[PDB]
């Protein structure tokens, strides 16, 4: 019985918010990675009413 | 282990003021840590020793977190004001980190690239890239050689993600 | 097969309903349009005549939740309270 | 949502209740933002209540 | 090297091992930084050896 589920990782989502802030001001027109693999991920789903 | 939503916070705020100043003044941060290293015992003391230690590897942490803009600024403006912040910082290196966040005559992997990351982004994003950076080197030779000796050590690690 | 895959299907409705709250909608569809399948699911929803925990948590309040919405028939919820109650060598 | 519907109302009648809101104004009492720090500084990302 | 020892011991005594190192260069073995990722999830703020 899967009884809810685990967090696991708010140190990670930290790291991420380090490297993020960092390739802002790095760039600062040109299109970001994130909504690609948004995209990626949505069409590796499938596309069913299940 | 309580807190890692508060240094979220402080990462809104910092990244902010930022933003805010970019619209050549140096940070509050500095003046706090002048502030409580000072109001610690002066004493030789091991407890005190330590206790300035735990301070200080505290504040590296803390800066490790909060973006690479707070050392270096952003946009370096000209050639006239220049070196605002950097001497600031140079001086908590000489004057603290140099003694307790240390290791072989040099400093930490860590702040070693924190440092190179803001310097590149700051010095690229202003004109004159290769000269201004080549001007804060030369100065470092004079006011703060530590970082120069620091990235002799971590070489390795920087020259990759600066290339 | 129906009574793995209805485990598998309200393990992510209970792990979105953690990360929001307000019932996944998906399911409060399933309910009213999928009745049957609403049935064939809803068995996992209380298959837990489990030791209930001192503590309220996940499968407790997402039933809760169900029973706020005025759905879970409260036969199958008695259901659930009762079962719940739990040489050669 | 949260324990005992008791504790709950508990909580709300004192909350409520006027000779509280008189007693909040005079105050030390009026948690400092520095003092609502080191409780939340306190607490961890363990046992959340959120 | 089989001791009921220690374990700190056990695992450094352990990471020496040359044939261990030789072990590491044949490489679905040398930890890609999603398997890395991938344990690190995993475990929780809750309980914690650091």
């Amino acid at each position: 019985l899967v009884f809810g589920g685990r967090t696991g990782n708010e140190d990670i989502i930290s790291r991420l918010q380090e490297m993020v802030a960092d390739l802002e001001l790095q760039q600062d027109s040109q299109e970001h990675f994130l909504f690609e693999i948004f995209r990626r991920r949505l069409q590796a789903l499938t596309s069913g009413w299940s | 282990t309580g807190n890692e939503d508060i240094i979220s916070r402080l990462q809104e705020m910092v990244a902010d003021l930022e933003l805010q100043q970019d619209l050549s003044q140096e940070h509050f941060l500095f003046e706090i840590f002048r502030r409580r290293l000072q109001a610690l015992t002066s004493g030789w003391s091991v407890a005190a020793s330590l206790q300035r230690q735990r301070e200080l590897l505290m504040y590296k942490r803390i800066l490790l977190r909060l973006p690479s803009s707070v050392l270096c600024g952003s946009s370096f403006q000209a050639e006239q004001p220049i070196t605002a912040r950097c001497e600031q910082f140079f001086h908590l290196v000489n004057s603290e980190m140099r003694n307790f966040c240390s290791h072989g005559g040099a400093l930490t992997q860590d702040i070693t690239a924190h440092f190179f990351r803001g310097l590149l982004n700051a010095c690229l994003r202003s004109r004159d890239p290769s000269l201004m950076v080549d001007f804060i080197l030369a100065k470092c030779q004079t006011k703060c050689p530590l970082i120069l000796t620091s990235a002799l050590v971590w070489w390795p690690s920087l020259e990759p993600v600066l290339l | 097969e129906p009574h793995s895959q209805a485990l598998q299907d309200v393990e992510k409705a209970i792990m979105v309903f953690e990360h929001t709250g307000n019932i996944p909608v998906t399911v409060m569809e399933a309910s009213i349009f999928r009745r049957p399948y609403y049935v064939s699911h809803f068995l996992p929803a209380l298959l837990t005549p489990r030791v209930l925990p001192k503590v309220p948590d996940s499968r407790v309040a997402f039933i809760e939740s169900l029973k706020r919405a005025d759905k879970i028939p409260p036969s199958l919820y008695s259901t659930y309270c009762q079962a719940c109650s739990a040489e050669p060598l | 949502h949260l324990p005992s519907a008791d504790w709950q109302r508990a909580a709300l009648s004192l909350w409520t209740h006027r000779t509280f809101r008189e007693v909040l104004k005079e105050e030390d009492v009026h948690l400092t933002y520095q003092d609502w720090l080191h409780l939340e500084l306190e607490i961890q990302p363990e046992a959340d209540a959120l």
